[PDB]
């Protein structure tokens, strides 16, 4: 309806939850040990084949490198590392489930603690894989520094020195930051803790409960693991020759008629090799564009306060806090909901001595009675003076204007 | 059961067999290998190396050294603080000081090894960033 | 010879629908709809919430709402006529059918 | 120049496309029928070439499952479907050409 | 066989960079005002319309 506005009278704080992986597994490879092996006539009849073998060795190598550069680019946002306080009173807000606990050998905190139970669920043939560099009590020390930085600071250690600020003042400037007087949250400054402090207990019970939450970080794991299993398999496969054993069709076959058989062997796993190493330079550059993406919301939603719509979570974004998981990053953001809304009437503008009067910050809005001024995001009436308004025209063109007493 | 004679993994490859002259069991295990890497610093500056036998054990090599392996270009000896065993391997020609500096060539699990100052090639363990605390 | 076309989960019709319900929601509503409930409010308010936004103060709009509003029902008119005389505007389009 | 400005005294109104594409086709792809058809002896003879066509099956299988998901993405985003008013009065605004 | 399967590969993931962009615009041009630059059209933005 033209006349009839509706605005909320209380709100909802919630945390949600988001996962992406960051990198996956290196690997390395052997030409002769896996396409011949141990046999000297095989690997002879191999370096006619030119340089086949050196594209492979240089394809992995570059994933390998690329997968440390991954890590590095989320983690790695801080030049500093800072501590929490000893005494963790921050005006009721309750950190326990997020800062680390020393009980705990490696120093993880409980939500990053049941996250390892759940995603972690010699060689064969010269396949090796290799450790990554940063390991895992490295990059948590890393996490650590973040949430200790944006808890005493807030923002300002993203763009220089940091500075301190009590945590009610930093919910206070992102109050504002998302169209919320400074009022509101002092005078709900109880009620606001309690709603956090709930929010948080049900993330460990909606993991615990829900088996396919952590379902992008399983799959990397099993289709690295699948890979492996298909390039093993295929030593066992004949390819068109009298056996699958090199050196058994080199004993019973005469010596020029043994060449071809060995040459159908070595094509058939040439080309096992290309199908392997192809397929894991399109994983790895699917990988990368979802690295790249988890350290744009690292720094966007963490060092940081977002406009972004639906970018850092649903809602009006408040903060960001992370979580290290095994190849992979997790995100908590808290957001600000409405919630209770009712009926009102509004007008455009108000008429008095002739003259218009517009808001400032403001909709005009009526009970059925008297007219008020309010925020347009939380129900808070005020009386109509001239310290709100400004007058700026006519009363003779302004379709709708209705027309009332201001009290100068 | 007796009537088989040797075992496959998942993978189809071979890990039991059975002795024909004595009815035995026997599990095979393959002989060890992996990657060689080399460490060395700008030729425009040094010549000393250091050496990574990626995914092997200390005692494995240092037994093996006795003319049982398949690359004779051999570092000195174990000249006492030249064998440092780290995650990745077993890192022969370089000594552990106990600092932390920036990385400078990674290694592997947080070793990193770099050209210090006499001269010689030092292994240590990457430090993280310079700490701070907020007076809150 | 063995190739075969399988298709889509969601038919033509049913994507319509919820383009329709994106429209409805962002003419009654604005934004509001977006972060929690819908909210109503009339049209031409949330066109000043928009000056507002862009950094224009409220009552240029309501001073020029009819000059406005006719550029905008003259500027999605021509939206039609470009759209039959240029044959290559979809190329993009028809480029991921013939490749 | 150092001490002058350019100030505008009238706006105007105007309307942009933009094309993107979402999704492509689906298809599926039998070996068998593909590299022998229903000659058993071709059969037996691209048996003993490990398990390439179950690599094929597995990577085609993939691409139609996203199609899905790209689209799901892109529309999907609210889960209640709205209804404009019977009356199609805006302020002066007509959105007859998009409903 | 080989050579066509592979070629579809390539051509998806360039299809998902495109899905992602249109899932981006949907949620901060048309669920909002958008302040980034030629982002959602040349000019200051106002609003949009899929
Ligand atoms: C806004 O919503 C909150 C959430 O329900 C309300 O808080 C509840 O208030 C009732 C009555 O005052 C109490 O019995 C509940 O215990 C409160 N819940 C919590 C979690 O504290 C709040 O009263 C609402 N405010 C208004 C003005 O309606
Ligand atoms: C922050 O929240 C934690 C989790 O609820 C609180 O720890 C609980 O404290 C109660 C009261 O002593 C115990 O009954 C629970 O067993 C504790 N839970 C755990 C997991 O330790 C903690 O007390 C809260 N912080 C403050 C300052 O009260
Ligand atoms: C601002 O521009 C608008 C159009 O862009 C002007 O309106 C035009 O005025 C002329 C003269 O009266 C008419 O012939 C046109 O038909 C009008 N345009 C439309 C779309 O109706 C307006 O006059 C300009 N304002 C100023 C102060 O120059
Ligand atoms: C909104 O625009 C449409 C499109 O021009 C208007 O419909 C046209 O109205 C004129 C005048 O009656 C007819 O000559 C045309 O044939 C109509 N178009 C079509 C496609 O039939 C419509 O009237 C406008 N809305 C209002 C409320 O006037
Ligand atoms: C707009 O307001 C007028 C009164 O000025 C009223 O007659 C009309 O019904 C309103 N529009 C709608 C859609 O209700
Ligand atoms: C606002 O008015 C409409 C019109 O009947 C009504 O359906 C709706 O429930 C009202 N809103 C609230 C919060 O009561
Ligand atoms: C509307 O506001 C006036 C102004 O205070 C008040 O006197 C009146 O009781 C209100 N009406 C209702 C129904 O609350
Ligand atoms: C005040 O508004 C009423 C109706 O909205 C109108 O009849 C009256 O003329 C207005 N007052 C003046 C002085 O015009
Ligand atoms: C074969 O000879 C050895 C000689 O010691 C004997 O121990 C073994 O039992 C013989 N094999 C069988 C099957 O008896
Ligand atoms: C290496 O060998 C030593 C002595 O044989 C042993 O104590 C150590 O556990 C071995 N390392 C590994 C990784 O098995
Ligand atoms: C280096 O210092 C640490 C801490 O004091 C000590 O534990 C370690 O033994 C030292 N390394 C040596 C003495 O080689």
């Amino acid at each position: 309806s033209n006349n009839s506005i509706a605005i909320p009278t209380n709100f909802t704080i919630s945390v949600t939850t988001e996962i992406l992986p960051v990198s996956m597994t290196k690997t390395s490879v052997d030409c002769t040990m896996y396409i011949c092996g141990d046999s000297t006539e095989c690997s002879n009849l191999l370096l006619q084949y030119g340089s086949f073998c050196t594209q492979l060795k240089r394809a992995l190598t570059g994933i390998a490198v690329e997968q440390d550069k991954n890590t590095q680019e989320v983690f790695a946002q801080v030049k500093q590392i800072y501590k929490t306080p000893p005494i963790k009173y921050f005006g009721g807000f309750n950190f326990s489930q997020i800062l680390p606990d020393p009980s705990k050998p490696s120093k993880r905190s409980p939500i990053e603690d049941l996250l390892f139970n759940k995603v972690t669920l010699q060689k064969f043939n010269g396949l090796t894989v290799l450790p990554p560099l940063l390991t895992d009590e490295m990059i948590a020390q890393y996490t650590s520094a973040l949430l200790a930085g944006t808890i005493t600071s807030g923002w300002t250690f993203g763009a220089g020195p940091a500075l301190q600020i009590p945590f009610p003042m930093q919910m206070a400037y992102r109050f504002n930051g998302i169209g919320v007087t400074q009022n509101v949250l002092y005078e709900n400054q109880k009620l606001i803790a309690n709603q956090f402090n709930s929010a948080i207990g049900k993330i460990q019970d909606s993991l615990f409960s829900t088996p396919s939450a952590l379902g992008k970080l399983q799959d990397v794991v099993n289709h690295n693991a699948q890979a492996l299993n298909t390039l093993v398999k295929q030593l066992s496969s004949k390819f068109g020759a009298i056996s699958s054993v090199l050196n058994d069709i080199l004993s019973r076959l005469d010596p020029p008629e043994a060449e071809v058989q060995i040459d159908r062997l070595i094509t058939g796993r040439l080309q096992s090799l290309q199908t392997y190493v192809t397929q894991q330079l399109i994983r790895a550059a699917e990988i990368r564009a979802s690295a790249n993406l988890a350290a744009t919301k690292m720094s966007e939603c963490v060092l940081g306060q977002s406009k972004r719509v639906d970018f850092c979570g649903k809602g009006y974004h408040l903060m960001s806090f992370p979580q290290s998981a095994p190849h992979g990053v997790v995100f908590l953001h808290v957001t600000y909901v409405p919630a209770q809304e009712k009926n009102f009437t509004t007008a455009p503008a108000i008429c008095h001595d002739g003259k218009a009067h517009f808001p400032r910050e403001g909709v005009f809005v009526s009970n059925g009675t008297h007219w008020f001024v309010t925020q347009r995001n939380f129900y808070e009436p005020q009386i109509i003076t001239t310290d709100n308004t400004f007058v700026s025209g006519n009363c003779d063109v302004v379709i709708g204007i209705v027309n009332n007493t201001v009290y100068d | 059961l007796p009537f088989q004679q040797f075992g496959r993994d998942i993978v189809d490859t071979t890990d039991a067999v059975r002795d024909p002259q004595t009815l035995e069991i026997l599990d095979i295990t393959p002989c060890s290998f992996g990657g060689v890497s080399v460490i060395t610093p700008g030729t425009n500056t040094s010549n000393q190396v250091a050496v990574l036998y990626q995914g092997v054990n200390c005692t494995e090599v240092s037994v093996a050294i006795h003319a049982d392996q398949l690359t004779p270009t051999w570092r000195v000896y174990s000249t006492g603080s030249n064998v440092f065993q780290t995650r990745a391997g077993c890192l022969i020609g370089a000594e552990y000081v106990n600092n932390s500096y920036e990385c400078d060539i990674p290694i592997g699990a947080g070793i990193c090894a770099s050209y210090q100052t006499s001269q010689s090639i030092i292994a240590y363990t990457m430090s993280l960033g310079a700490e701070n605390s907020v007076a809150y």
